[PDB]
């Protein structure tokens, strides 16, 4: 529906189908449809040198989890809107849900994820 | 030599979470099955020691007891190694997501390989 | 009582200890509002290298209107994710400046935990 | 105006280290000098304003009241200000090394512009 | 009672707990040998992304020879740069380990509050 | 005297000096006589994108000082033999002291740094 938390679901829907042993989502030329470009260039940056950030995958905020259940289980709270700027809440898992911080902007007609926050304190 | 125990053991040692002796839990394990390895530091290193133990190379769907042995990738310089418990790796723990611990290891695709004795 | 509540107190402190000598991190009734090993690591990181990006940390600018801004605080209901609380703030009258506040309850009171700006990570 | 006045009250009212309003501090020392600049959020963008209070591009070595405006630098986008005192460019704090605040900007030597007051 | 001493201390008891069914990060003891917040961080971190470098983070190995490692430690006399004890250690009878560990003094014990391995940073 | 003492001196007393407004020692190609080629590679992309880890200088670990008295009170402690590993603790100025430790490795006949470290705890 051409929302920011259409735009969430989508992304992460395809993230996870394309978080493998055998390719990463990163890699993947279709992350620019989902993903800021400069977002896109930083992270593959830090995912080569030093690699992803407090050591956790940007996107999900964890090391590990289990496919299938994440993919059965993701579920967006509406946006809050922050000026120019949708802040989607989203939650992963059957148990124990994993919470992140979606951020998108409106680029041309539709939203990219500029940003995502885990909710841990501040490091 | 069982490996299916040594898989086994695997499973039930586990911790929550990595606690970095991914080498160390899948040779204790192995020890259980009746194989002392060789010890080296790092798990990228653990080839030589598995191949002089009696292992081979294998290729192709995993088996229950199969050991793999990771390159290192961005931030984890050592390297990682598993064995397959019949439906998930297993390390120092319980691995989810498939043989690679974690996403800089899915964004780098070190090389690996899987050894199985006899 | 509420972590929106929280979230407009400490700025209301915040803005009006502007013209004060002292920069308000270094006040212990900071306390009241943030966390206190968060108090500690920004009052850490604040003497070895400045604040992260070389903004304000909780204003998330270099340069405001105090009076502006002290006059236009706006707080939206709080979204719980788990135990955190996510308040988003604006700041002042025009083009205002937002913030989302990262809350969590310590006995009986909510304390700060984290600030973000609403920028693109690049 | 009184340039001079403006460095003066600048070093006076430096923090211990950086807290991150350069901008503020700059802005607030001018405002003691006699001139309100019109107000801008990131350092970087304060040229405009300083032009338009009567403010000119100044190129040579530094006198006192000179206002530097840098462009910014790796893990610093909003750049940076000061105002120098006829020995140390102060900002919201007193700048041993220079006018670059910091490393990231000694590395990356971002732009910048000095602007002067007749 | 010197910094040598808790480092040995802590070694000793850290090795000797290889075989509990509980990685010794866990155990409330272990509070006795590294400071507080380093505890807390570190434990924090373990739980969310494992140690730094994917290594345990006090021996700075993936696997170790456990019983010639505690015949074979090794500690040199502290350095003090400024109120923080830095102490080498060395592990084991062949090729040894080598780390340096940093303490400080709270109250009448010293604490870990870092341990770094030899290694190029790249 | 090709100690790691004297190789510690020597860094340090060329990087105050090329450390400006005008020019920062990790851009100068004489970096490479001084510090690991590999430290270097990761250092240039570090600054370049994050910027220098924790936010500080990564040598002398502060963000600011002043040249000449840092240059004047640069002072080393016998060298800390770890392996074939030098750790070189260095003090800085002639008031409340920053303290480093330098890590050194030969690389054919000279002593090259291949970390720095503070004595901040664990981040």
């Amino acid at each position: 529906q051409n929302s920011p938390e259409a735009a969430a679901i989508s992304f992460y829907t395809w993230f996870i189908q394309h978080d493998s042993d055998q390719t990463y989502p990163l890699s993947e030329p279709d992350i620019e449809r989902y993903v800021a470009t400069d977002t896109v260039g930083r992270l593959r940056n830090d995912y080569a040198h030093a690699g992803p950030p407090n050591g956790v995958d940007y996107f999900l905020k964890v090391q590990d989890y289990d496919s299938r259940d994440w993919l059965a289980h993701i579920q967006v709270q509406r946006a809050l809107m922050l000026g120019d700027v949708a802040v989607v809440p989203v939650s992963f898992g059957s148990q124990d849900p994993v919470h992140v911080l979606v951020f998108l902007k409106r680029v041309d007609a539709t939203w990219k994820i500029i940003k995502i926050d885990d909710t841990w304190e501040y490091r | 030599y069982k490996g299916i125990s040594a898989a086994n053991y695997a499973a039930s040692n586990i911790e929550p979470n990595s606690v970095g002796r991914c080498a160390e839990y899948v040779r204790k394990a192995i020890e259980w099955g009746g194989i002392s390895l060789q010890r080296t530091r790092s798990a990228k290193d653990y080839g030589p020691s598995l191949l002089a133990a009696g292992f081979h190379e294998a290729i192709g769907s995993p088996m229950k007891g199969d050991v793999i042995v990771i390159q290192p990738a961005p931030g984890h310089p050592h390297g990682h190694m598993a064995i397959y418990d019949g439906s998930h790796w297993i390390s120092d723990f319980k691995q989810l997501h498939g043989f690679y611990p974690g996403p800089a290891y899915r964004s780098a695709k070190p090389a690996y390989k899987t050894y199985r004795y006899h």
